[PDB]
């Protein structure tokens, strides 16, 4: 996914949707959660992949 | 994939697999997004030979 002109990678786990949000789970249960900094790491910019999307990272503690 | 033999088929694209099974000996997946192009045009001339 991008968010801000950058490209984030999964930790561990693979991102799936529902239809109109995304989230992250593990590979071999099914256990959605919230996309946050804190199981994501950044590296590059936005025209390298094939496939990225857009959506919203999560920051977990500066904005509040 | 591998879960064809462990149960029942389940489908993965295979861009996603092939960083599956590159993760398992070190290299992380940022190495095989950014040279896919590479990577396939070093396969495809090698089966050929």
């Amino acid at each position: 996914i991008c968010h801000d002109g950058k490209a984030h990678f999964p930790r561990e786990g693979v991102f799936v949707s529902n239809g109109t949000h995304w989230f992250v789970t593990q590979r071999n249960f099914y256990e959605p959660q919230i996309i946050t900094t804190d199981n994501t790491f950044v590296s590059g910019n936005c025209d390298v992949v094939i496939g990225i999307v857009n959506n919203t990272v999560y920051d977990p503690l500066q904005p509040e | 994939g591998w879960t064809f033999g462990a149960g029942a088929a389940l489908q993965i694209p295979f861009a996603m697999q092939m960083a599956y099974r590159f993760n398992g000996i070190g290299v992380t997946q940022n190495v095989l997004y950014e040279n896919q192009k590479l990577i396939a045009n070093q396969f495809n001339s090698a089966i050929g030979k």
